[PDB]
Parts: C-alpha cells; structure tokens; sequence
C-alpha cells in the first residue's frame, strides 16, 4: 500500500491488472483482534416442557437392516433408482 | 423427531428393496441374503463361488450398470469359521446408486480375483492379501503392498497385536537397521469402556 | 558324456565333493535316504549339483526317482546317447 | 446432424446409431433365446431389450432417441448394448438361474456377533 | 471336509512345489550374497534357507503348504528384484539379538517367562 | 450446472491465424509471463521479520500444555483422569491418591509431548479447566526426554504462562 505511484503504475502495467483494488497484503480492512463477547444461541431441545428424550431419540430409532431376501408373473424389471437426469450446461459461463 | 433426528428416506428404501429382489431372483445360484439398512444401503450377501458372475452382472446389466468399484474391503470377524468378510462397494453412475456385495472366506480358501471385472481391484485385494492373508486366485501380480519387505504376519487380523512383534532400530555394530522383539517403554493401556447396560433394544439378540 | 565310465566317475566325484555323504560308504548302488542317511533336500541339492556338472536341467518328476548313483548315471545316459 | 464429439474420451461417434442398435438388440435377443424360459435374467432382459428396440424402431431422430432411451449419449447406449450382449453370453456359461450352490454357516451374516 | 484347493490336489503336488521353491532359493543364495554384498558365506545363507524350510516341515495340510510356497515365492521375488535392502536379507540372521536362555535354570535366573 | 473447460474451436480466418502465428513467432504469452513475474518483483513482499515479528495467532491456539490453578494457588486438577481417557494418542499418564488434607489430587501427571497430537481434547474434557493447551509454540528441545513433561514441569508452565492463559480463556470461554 505504500508503493509510489510510479512503481504502482509500472506494476499495474506489467501485471495488466488494477492490483491496488485487490491487494494480497492485509491492512486495516480486517477484523479487530479483540472482539465483543458472544451470546451464542441454544438449540431446539432447550425447552422446559414437551421435551421428553424418547420423542427425539435418534439412536433408538435406528433399526436392524430389513432382510429383503434370505436363504433361511409379468412383473416389471427394476433399477436401483430412476436413470440420472442429464446435466444442463451452465448459463453462467459454459465456455461456449 | 424433526430437528435432531436424521430424516428417513423411504423412496430409496423401496427402490433398493425392489432392486435387491431383482438381483436375488436373477441370480439365485449365488445370492444368500439381501438386506437394506435403515439408512438405505443395499447389501447383497453372496456365496464366494459367485464373485465373478455377480460382479460381472452388476457391472454389465442394463438395469444395474455398476461401472465403478468404489472400495474393496475385508473384515476379520474371528468368531465365524469363515472369519474374513470381503466387501465390494459399487457405484452405478447411470442410476446414481450404490450397492454392497459381501462374501466370506477363511484363512485357506482362495477367493477368485475380480481384476477381470474391475481393474481397480488390482491393488485393493492385493492389500487384502497384505492386511488379512486372503489369497486371491488368478491375480496378475499378487504380493504385499503396505507392509515392510520382511514382514511376517497379517496385521489387520484381529489376533495381531497393536504394536507388532518386532521393532526396528539402527545398530552401529552391524552398521544396519535391525529388527528386534518389541519392548514398549510404556505399554499401551487397554481401556475397558463398554457399559454394562443395553444401549439399543432394537438390536437385542435372543438369548440361549 | 562319451562313455558311461567317465559319466560314472564324474557322478561319484560330484557326490564325494558333497560333504554330508561319507566318502567311504559312498558306492554306486548306495541309497540316499536309508543308506547314506540324507534328508530329501539333500537329494535335491545333489540333483542340482548334477545339473551344475552335466550341463542340462533335470525336471521334478524324474529327480524324485533318482535314489542311487546308478539311477543318476542311467538318467544321464538316457538323456544322452552312450 | 453428425454430432462432432460424444464428450467422453475414447467413445467414438456412431455414424448410424439406429441400425447398430437394431443389430445389437436383435443379437442380444438371439443370444437370450438360448437361456431357459423360467430364468429371470431371460424374462427381464427380453423385457428391457424389447422396450429399447421398440423405442429405437419408433423414433427416427437421434436426439429424441437419446432423450427417451434415457441412457445418455447414443454411443454409450451402444456400449451398454455391447455390454449386455457380452453379459448374456457369459450368463449362458455360468448358468446362474440354478438353485443356491451352498447355504452359508448358521451365523455367517449375523451382525452384531 | 471337502475344501477348495489353492494349487495342490494332494500332498505330492505340494511337495513338488516345495521342492521347486527350494531349488530356486538354492540357486538364488550366491547372487543374494553378491549383489547385497553380505558378510555371510554362500554356505551360511544356504544353511539359513534350509533352516527356514525345515522350520515348516511338520505341516500335513496341502493348502497350508501351498500358502507357504506362495509366501516363499513372494520373498524370493522381493530378493531377486532388488526390493529388499541389505537389512531385510539380514533379518533372517538374528545377529544383534542376544541369545535367549534355553534351559530351565537360566530362565529362572533372568525372570518369569516359562 | 456443468461447464466445458477447453472445448473452444480456434477461428480460422486470416486475422486469428496471423494472431496465433505472431504468438508463435514473437513469444507474446512468454512476455506476458515475464510481465507477471516483473509485477511481483515491484511488490512489497509478505515476509515478516521473525523473530522480531510474529505470525498472528488466535486465542484458541493449541500449543504447549499447562496445569492451571485457582485464584488461591490451589491446583485445579482433581485427578479425575478424563483427559487421559479422551487422549487419542494416550499421551497423558495420571496417578492419584488422597494427600495430607484428604484432597483428591494427582501424584503423577505426565504428558509425553512426542506422543501428543496437540488436538486439545484434554482441555475440553477437563471439567475444572485444569489442563489447558496454552499459547507457547516455541519450546523446541535438544533432547528427546526434555519433551517428556511431568507434573512439576506442567505446573511450572501454568505458573509461567497463567497471565496469558487466563486472558485467552477469558476471550474464548463463551464459545465453549
Ligand atoms: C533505479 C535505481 C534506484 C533509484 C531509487 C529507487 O527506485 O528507490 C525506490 C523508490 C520507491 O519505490 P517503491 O517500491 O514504490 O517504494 C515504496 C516504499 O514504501 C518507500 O520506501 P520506504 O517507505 O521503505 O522508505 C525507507 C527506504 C527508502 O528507500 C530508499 O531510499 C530507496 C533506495 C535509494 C537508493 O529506506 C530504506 O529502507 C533504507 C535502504 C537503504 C539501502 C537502499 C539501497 C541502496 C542501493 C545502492 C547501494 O522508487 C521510486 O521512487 C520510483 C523509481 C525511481 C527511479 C529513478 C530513475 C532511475
Ligand atoms: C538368505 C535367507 C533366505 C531364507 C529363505 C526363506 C525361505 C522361506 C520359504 C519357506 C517355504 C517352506 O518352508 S514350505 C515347506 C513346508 N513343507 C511341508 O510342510 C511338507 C513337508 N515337506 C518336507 O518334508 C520337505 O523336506 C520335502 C523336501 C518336500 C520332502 O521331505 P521329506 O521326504 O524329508
Ligand atoms: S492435546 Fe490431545 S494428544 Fe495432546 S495430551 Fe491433550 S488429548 Fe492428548
Ligand atoms: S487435568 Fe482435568 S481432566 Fe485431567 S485428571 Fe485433572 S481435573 Fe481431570
């Protein structure tokens, strides 16, 4: 940031870019190293009523795997999912 | 059960169940079990004589097209007489799906190599040789891949200790790195952590 | 290789170079396992020394049967003319 | 319209995709006639191959054929037809419509132990 | 008791494979002594090969000796193709390891191991 | 939702062909690369003057370990062994007994700093803020066993760095 405008002009000419608008060295635009103290929020289970753990127990809703076939007519041939939709070319910048 | 519980995907569960029935009835010669997990992952548990015919099916069939071998895995489970559980994770890019193909072997029965189906397996089952001692028949260049060159023992077997049986040091008498029996200056401290209370009643096994 | 006697003397020379065989009890019809008192790997390295001397390769199906120096000189005779 | 590239490296553009797909589908059905009738591979593969062959015979366009076969480019549809043909030729030799060759041990797929 | 074989249908094919592996190691020992520029003799290296073969000489299972021949072929390929260094060859000669007490009385003197 | 990198057909009119030939014969992109290297030549470098200038750290930084005290001199560690239970590398070795006033205190608090992975699971497992991982990162030794800290060394690191450790905890305890 302390470069003279002659060196700054030579530098912007050699790079071809306005380098002072986007400097890679950091200055007073960055955050303070001392911040105010946060007040972090609580989640949805911080409630005093209607908050039984059995109604939100994720680990105890996991089941053993359903055995579809075990060795102890004109039905449709299936796939593991529908076929994948063809991706669309970018409207942003397709390079086309 | 909205915020903290994982949302269940019923559509994928029904579709993978239908495709598991599909594979179980196209290939009843080798398919032993078919299961779908609660988080919607299909497992085809097969006989080890059908490693090539099942994997060639899923790779080449027009309703499967599992063209990618994501991962090939063994698991040592010493309580089974076929202690090694060979796991083939497969990816169909056409149907955007994943399947798991599982089989078994013990220490002495060879599994047929799947390099003719997926070339990706060339190192993976090679690693299953190095880490578990599962021999793979008709592998092109089957040898060790991760251990040291004079390494005795298959380390990811669960009877193999955490520190090994040997440790290296440089010895200035012989001017050479040497191998000696392992002595730890501090033993690894085994922690018995398991609670004496049942955690998941849905997984309760029937008693004797 | 020209005559059987030179092959026999050379077989016995290779056998007496082999240090585990006692050169007194070394004869033409002595057995390796029960007379000379040898391991099987001893017989295998004897056959490899015969390949070192005689300049040809002996396969496995016809080296398991070579249990005496007479069988060795007969096998070297049969893979040549004499 | 003669598509310039398929976009996939090493997958060459097919000049006549319709005739190649008709040849490959009838060849799959001819190989597939040598499988027993009750085998599920035969019933399912005849079903999907007749569906794809009727879609090919119903559409003269190449682009619309790609968008209703729904298997990507037409050349990888040809590649999948070749893969299904090779598969069915192997399924004749393997005979996987047979019963199960061996039951597993009693606690082979029991998890946890 | 009907098991799938690895290479050998019986023990005689297995002994054939053991024998060919021993022939290949026996031929390899002088080249191994030379190019790894070892401090042992060719006779001492062949003694170590014979010791390692006799170590497994009690096995009666064809599949176990098939895996032993497979692992010996792997060690041989690691020796011929120079993938081992000198240290991996010399690990068969436990030289820096002090000799363990063998009888009862010296094991009593040194500690608690039976 | 996808784009094609490198699927451009170059124009074949005489203008563009002569542009590409002036590029080939007159090295125009090579002068462009020399220009960008010359452009960094006249920039101020990013080089700080270590050891007089220091890299910027945050108050969360996980450096050297320290056993802390209360504002009475009593050590915070009440020997609960949670830090060595959670310790992913098993670097913490703890032995305890009741001392002369009956208090639950350690007789051994070792941290092998060459097993330690510096992940700070000990300072978040600690219920009384006894073990922390302080702000010192410049503690390289000349000997391996100088990095095998016992309870005396860790309490001395606490007494050494406490004026800084307390302020870092004061900055970050409302995120914990
Ligand atoms: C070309 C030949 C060199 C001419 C001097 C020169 O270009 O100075 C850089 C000077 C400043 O360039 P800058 O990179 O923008 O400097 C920004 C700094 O923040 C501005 O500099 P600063 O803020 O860091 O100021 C302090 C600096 C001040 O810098 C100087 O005094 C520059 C060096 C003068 C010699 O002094 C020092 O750091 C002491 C350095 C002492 C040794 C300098 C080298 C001596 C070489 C011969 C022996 O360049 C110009 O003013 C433009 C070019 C002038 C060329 C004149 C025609 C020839
Ligand atoms: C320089 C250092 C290099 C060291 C070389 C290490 C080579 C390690 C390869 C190990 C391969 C084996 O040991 S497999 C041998 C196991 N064989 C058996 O259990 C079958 C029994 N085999 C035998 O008794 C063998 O002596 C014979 C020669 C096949 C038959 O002899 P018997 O008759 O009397
Ligand atoms: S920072 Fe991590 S590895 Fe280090 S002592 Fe603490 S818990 Fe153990
Ligand atoms: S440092 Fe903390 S976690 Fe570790 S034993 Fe002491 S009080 Fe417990």
């Amino acid at each position: 940031a302390s470069a003279t405008r002659l060196i700054q002009g030579l530098r912007n000419w050699a790079s071809g870019r306005d380098l002072q608008a986007k400097l890679q060295l950091r200055y007073q635009e960055i955050s303070k190293r001392t911040q105010p103290p946060p007040k972090l929020p609580v989640g949805p289970s911080h409630r005093l009523s209607n908050n039984y753990y059995c109604a939100r127990d994720g680990r105890r809703e996991a089941m053993p795997p359903s055995i579809v076939m075990s060795s102890q007519s004109e039905k449709k041939a299936v796939s593991p999912a529908p076929p994948i939709k063809r991706w669309e070319l970018s409207q942003d910048e397709p390079y086309l | 059960t909205r915020p903290t519980v994982r949302p269940r995907n019923d559509v994928a569960h029904k579709q993978l169940s239908a495709f598991g029935e599909y594979v179980a009835e196209i290939l009843p010669k080798y398919v032993q079990q078919v299961q779908v997990s609660c988080f919607s992952e299909l497992e085809i548990c097969i006989h080890p004589d059908g490693v090539i015919p099942v994997l060639t099916f899923l790779r080449d069939h027009s309703n499967a097209q599992f063209k990618s071998l994501a991962d090939l895995t063994a698991v040592d489970i010493p309580t089974r007489q076929n202690r090694f559980e060979i796991v083939y994770n497969l990816l169909s890019l056409r149907f955007n799906s994943r399947i798991r193909v599982k089989t078994y072997t013990d220490e002495l029965t060879p599994v047929e190599s799947s390099v003719s189906v997926y070339k990706a397996a060339n190192w993976y089952e090679r690693e299953i040789w190095d880490m578990f001692g599962v021999f793979f028949a008709n592998h092109p260049d089957l040898r060790r891949i991760l251990t040291d060159y004079g390494f005795e023992g298959h380390p990811f077997r669960k009877d193999f200790p955490l520190s090994g049986y040997v440790e290296l040091r440089y010895d200035d008498e012989v001017k050479r790195v040497v191998a000696e029996p392992v002595e730890l200056a501090q033993e690894f401290r085994k922690f018995d952590l398991n609670s004496p209370w049942e955690a998941f009643p849905a997984y309760r096994q029937p008693p004797e | 290789p020209l005559t059987l006697e030179g092959i026999k003397d050379r077989v016995l020379y290779v056998l007496k170079l082999y240090d585990k065989i006692d050169p007194e009890k070394l004869s033409v019809n002595s057995h390796f396992m029960k007379d000379l008192g040898l391991d099987s790997l001893d017989q295998v390295e004897i056959i490899m020394a015969m390949e070192d001397e005689f300049g040809f390769e002996i396969p496995d199906i016809d080296a398991e049967k070579l249990m005496c120096p007479q069988e060795i000189v007969d096998y070297i005779a049969d893979k040549k003319d004499v | 319209l003669l598509k310039k590239t398929t976009g996939l490296v090493g997958l060459a553009v097919c000049e006549t995709p319709h005739e190649r797909l008709k040849i490959l589908y009838t060849k799959i059905l001819d190989v597939l006639g040598h499988i027993p009738k009750n085998a599920a591979y035969r019933k399912y593969t005849e079903q999907i191959t007749n569906e794809k062959l009727s879609i090919v015979k119903a559409e003269p366009d190449v682009k619309k054929l790609e968008e209703q076969l729904q298997g990507g480019q037409i050349e990888e549809v040809i590649l999948q037809a070749e893969n299904e043909l090779s598969l069915a030729r192997k399924m004749i030799q393997w005979k996987p419509w047979e019963p199960l060759v061996e039951e597993p041990p009693a606690s082979q797929w029991k998890w946890p132990i | 008791t009907s098991v799938k074989p690895i290479f050998s249908r019986d023990m005689n094919e297995a002994k054939r494979r053991v024998r060919e592996l021993y022939r290949a190691w026996y031929r390899e020992v002088p080249n191994t002594v030379h190019l790894f520029q070892l401090d042992i003799s060719v006779k001492q290296g062949r003694d170590k090969v014979r010791e390692m073969f006799k170590k497994n000489a009690h096995v009666t299972d064809p599949r176990v000796v098939d895996l032993l021949v497979i692992k010996g072929k792997m060690e041989l390929e690691e020796t011929i193709n120079v993938w081992k260094q000198r240290t991996h060859v010399m690990r068969f000669f436990h030289e820096t390891e002090a000799p363990r007490p063998k009888d009862f009385l010296s094991k009593f003197y040194v500690g608690h191991d039976p | 939702t996808y784009k094609y990198v490198n699927l451009r057909e170059p124009s074949m009119d005489m203008k563009s062909v002569t542009d590409r030939a002036a590029q080939t014969l007159l090295w125009t992109e090579l002068i462009r690369g020399l220009g960008m290297t010359l452009s960094y030549l006249f920039r101020e470098p990013a080089t700080i003057n270590y050891p007089f200038e220091k890299g910027p750290l945050s108050p969360r930084f996980r450096g050297e370990h320290a056993l802390r005290r209360y504002p009475s001199g009593e050590e915070r560690c009440i020997a609960c062994k949670l830090c060595e239970a959670v310790c992913p590398a098993q670097a913490i070795t703890i032995e305890a007994e009741p001392r002369a006033d009956g208090s639950r205190r350690t007789t051994r608090y070792d941290i092998d700093m060459t097993k330690c992975i510096y992940c700070g699971f000990c300072q978040e497992a600690c219920p009384v803020d006894a073990i922390v991982e302080g702000p010192n990162f410049e503690f390289s030794t000349e000997t391996h066993e100088e990095l095998l800290y016992n309870k005396e060394k860790l309490l001395n690191n606490g007494d050494k760095w406490e004026a800084e450790i307390a302020a870092n905890i004061q900055a970050d305890y409302l995120y914990r």
